[PDB]
């Protein structure tokens, strides 16, 4: 995908990483110069995604002191970043297509029709086809977008890989000088045989919290908390 | 079947004996022969059962959750009368929505008994609570103490409810007055506000005495009218009953929320 | 710069002398040289001006409304005490938002004068109003008196206080008792009432005693304190004055919202 | 932790002695000269948190009547100590994480942006993950909140330090002056076989009823008020 | 426009009499056996247009315990009396030029398109020219709909027909 100018869907559980994979998709590309603008669809209310994504023009609604402009167009000649899409209500679904396929949108408060062209790198961690049988989520939309899938899997699933992020963690955390840790052979096994909540966001929180608790020391099954203890 | 005459106690001054004369007033129109319902609008903090000594099974507060109707909260007080207990201290009942009061107070419909009298008691202040229980009764009865606090408080109500509301007709009962002549004094001041303020008609009732023997009813958990029926307070509320049961029966709906408002259709 | 003691006069029962209280510990508190804040919490109706005999050209009606801010709404009353005055019967007051009560009491920041005293005079009732007013306030000191009525309201008070916003420490000071003993007595049923159903800290502050002279200083529209300073419930007022001056101020700020939290941060 | 500039997490129970710990982290830290700002998510209504903590201008609100500076900008050069985290509503839950990741808040009903640095310490009693996997809660402000995280154990679990803690609770009353008691060995026996729902704050709670209740005297096993002796 | 099945657009002032002429237009065309379905779109509460002329299904909103089917289903094979489409909002204009072009609406609370075929017959009191330099209506939605239009006078320009 690196190479065409397409739309991208990332599945995969919730922490597992779909920003960076998104970045590095967006500045390896065509986009490279162009502005990379992320949105989580949960984090808006849901009585202002309208206005954050397509923005709204003078005196649009209670407290639209000023023209603010959406992010579509903030993503013009760039990448748009939608994650966790799934929650998404349906007319603007609707109009994401629209957005998709026809390439105009609509501002609030505003009579007229803007072109942009922006790439859109959608991520979620809900089954959607289950939610297209359920009623929730648009089926046309889902074949739009599903072209070009990446499956990110669950840290759980890819155990045997703890060591090498291990490393890069570490390695980064080296490099913007915040200390190190090392860990003995039980550690990682006992880390290994963990189910991962939370997968990589609990790797990260963990060894920052390792890096705070046993500064230039060496970690054995003791002295990693009790949770992810095991035999 | 006849039209029901409601009568909500008042005042705006709290402490003025706004329950005490409820319950007394109650009990001496059941005396007179009437079948009496007296209702605790005080409806966050009961003191009707408190001063009756009643401990209520239900009360109100299980009509407003729903666990039960409004039939089986009656309780039989003294005298014959019937109470509506209402809650004390229940977060459900510490402040309602004008929806809720609106649906409390059609809910009385129910009820087709009483003898055209029904004593609404309402509490301190001249809150939400207070105007809409007063407003949906046919008469008005504030009861004020020769204060000018409770002058100023009274005053107030009665401008809230003329300004806001186009009351006019207004029953004004003398309490804790040491002296005939001090219950036709506080009357000459409240009158002398309103007059060089309002338009508005302000009848005289009586007056009820500063008497020790409520003071010992209260420490009894007992009514005056019942525990010392031969004291000054209980021939004062029994010629006050017999001043109330002569006002003018009810005979043609109004425009707003009151209740027994199918009486009052109808009957005519 | 120091924090300052903010003390809240309730006990849910209205008539039991909130109000005089409020206004007699302000003077006495003065007296020993304090300067001394008096808030009239009573918003829908005003009685601290009424007590004391002043007419305020502006009230917090005015403060609300916006045409003035909350400077200039300031009385010098007796004693050299200041007071906040309230409005009588305004449309604009007679039921606040807890936004507009948290707004009112976050803007009370402004002044920096008072020496670590104000109270509070909270309305009768256990509603909105009163309790945004009591968990603002670092003391809370009931007013309570010898009737069975009071008794269930203050405990209805204290047990919705503790059970929904978990307070444990209350101040409680009897008013119109005939003895000490009398005042003795009723903490007593209060402390086992509330030692029967809660677990909560009640400390007796004192007795007020039934004295005749806080009602000529009320009908002289005028204050006990000054009017009648040799009087019973003059030296009374003036004792427990003596033991709030020497209650613990407070040192750290809460979570909720409380008067003066600017005080509380930057001081420690 | 105490000497690193960390979001400090307090994992426990109801009345476990929270805020003594964040007081303590806050007064070993290099913030000992700034202020300590406590917040109580579960002490604020919903619709007031909001203007509690960013603050407001002279018209914001139906009951906004004056500009004042909210609880980020109180705490400025200091820490916020955020009680009872897990009652936050989900919007507030949106905005402050925004405020924590971009360093920056505006106050309600303006547009000029501030910049606070604060230190983040919060407290909880339930069961984070087991909210994130209902969605009442969300796992970012979690991962964002959860660097360090501090588990304090149930004085039922720690019976044995039950005399010290009544020593070290009679020993700040003779600072804040309401009394003093003293106990009985019998007592304190009988107070350590008991189940403690609410540990701190019902040991402060009794220690306070009987010093109010008998000042300056001596507990024995009768002196209890109520379900506090045990055969 | 009686023997043409095209969008109309009835213009006068309040009163006029513009349902009169909707139903001789629809009950003397091709439509004749099909509904004649008006609607007032100031009638509807703006927050109820949605479901009113779309329809909704299970659970759409609190509320809706059934799925009610909307105005333009009901005037499938007939004629849809759009009256004062002025006071209409923008997104409510978009999805009626989609309607109009397009043949294809959304229910609430559905993830399906359903087609349509229905005659609009739009009536409206408002100058929508000067609605579309204020930035109030839909300019295309203006051109799609003015290719019949019936501009109904006022009662004091033909006041000699009074008689009559
Ligand atoms: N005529 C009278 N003589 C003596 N005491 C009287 C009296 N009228 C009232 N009282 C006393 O007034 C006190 C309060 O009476 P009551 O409870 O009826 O007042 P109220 O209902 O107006 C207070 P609230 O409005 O706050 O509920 C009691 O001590 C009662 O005995
Ligand atoms: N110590 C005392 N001795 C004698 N009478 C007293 C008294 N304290 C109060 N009173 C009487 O009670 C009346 C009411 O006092 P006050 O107005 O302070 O009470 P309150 O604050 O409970 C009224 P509200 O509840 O409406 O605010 C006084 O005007 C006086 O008649
Ligand atoms: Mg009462
Ligand atoms: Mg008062």
């Amino acid at each position: 995908v690196a190479d065409t100018d397409a739309s991208v869907l990332i599945l995969g559980e919730s922490g597992t990483g779909k920003e960076v994979v998104a970045r590095n998709l967006h500045y390896h590309s065509k986009r490279r110069e162009g502005p990379f603008v992320p949105v989580n669809c949960g984090a808006i209310p849901a009585e202002l995604l309208e206005s954050e994504l397509f923005g709204h023009e003078k005196g649009a609604f209670t407290g639209a002191i000023t023209s603010r402009a959406g992010r579509f167009e903030l993503a013009n000649g760039g990448t748009l970043f939608l994650d966790e899409i799934g929650d998404m209500p349906l007319p603007m679904q609707v109009k994401l297509l629209r957005v998709l396929q026809e390439r105009t949108f609509e501002r609030v408060g505003s009579n007229k029709t803007q072109n942009v062209d922006v790439r859109i790198i959608a991520a979620t961690h809900k089954n959607l086809e289950k939610m297209i049988e359920d009623g929730t989520f648009r089926e046309d939309l889902y074949y739009r977008l599903n072209v070009f899938p990446i499956e990110m899997a669950p840290l759980r699933e890819r155990v045997e890989d703890i060591a090498l992020l291990l490393n890069e963690l570490i390695s980064r955390m080296e490099h913007e000088k915040r200390g190190s840790i090392r860990f003995n052979s039980a550690a990682i096994m006992s880390l290994c045989r963990h189910d991962w909540p939370g997968n990589v966001r609990e790797l990260a929180n963990l060894v920052e919290r390792l890096a705070i608790m046993h500064p230039y020391g060496v970690i054995g099954v003791g002295e990693l908390p009790k949770k992810f203890r095991h035999v | 079947m006849h039209p029901v005459q409601v009568i909500a106690v008042t005042g705006g001054k709290g402490g003025v004996g706004k329950t005490n004369v409820s319950v007394n007033l109650a009990l001496a129109l059941a005396d007179l022969g009437r079948r009496v319902m007296l209702l605790d609008a005080a409806l966050g903090l009961a003191n009707v059962d408190v001063l009756l000594g009643l401990t209520p099974k239900r009360t109100l507060a299980d009509v407003i959750e729903g666990r039960c109707e409004l039939r089986d909260v009656l309780l039989l007080g003294p005298g014959g009368v019937r109470i509506v207990p209402a809650a004390s201290g229940t977060q459900s009942m510490v402040h309602l929505s004008p929806m809720q009061h609106a649906g409390l107070i059609q809910a009385f419909s129910d009820i087709s008994d009483n003898l055209d009298v029904l004593v609404v008691d309402t509490a301190a202040g001249i809150g939400d609570s207070v105007v809409s229980f007063v407003r949906a009764a046919q008469e008005v009865l504030l009861v004020v103490c020769d204060e000018p606090t409770s002058i100023t408080d009274a005053y107030a109500l009665i401008k809230l409810l003329n300004r806001d509301h186009g009351m006019t007709r207004f029953r004004v009962l003398a309490n804790m007055a040491h002296s005939p002549q001090e219950g036709r004094n506080l009357f000459a001041k409240l009158t002398k506000v309103t007059d060089r303020f309002l338009d508005v008609a302000l009848q005289y009732v009586g007056v009820i005495p500063y008497d020790e023997s409520v003071r010992k009813a209260v420490q009894k958990q007992r009514a005056v009218y019942e525990a010392f029926p031969r004291s000054k307070a209980s021939l004062a509320f029994k010629a006050v009953a017999q001043k109330v049961d002569s006002w003018p029966l009810p005979a043609n709906p109004r425009g707003h929320l009151e209740f027994f408002v199918e009486r009052l259709v109808q009957h005519p």
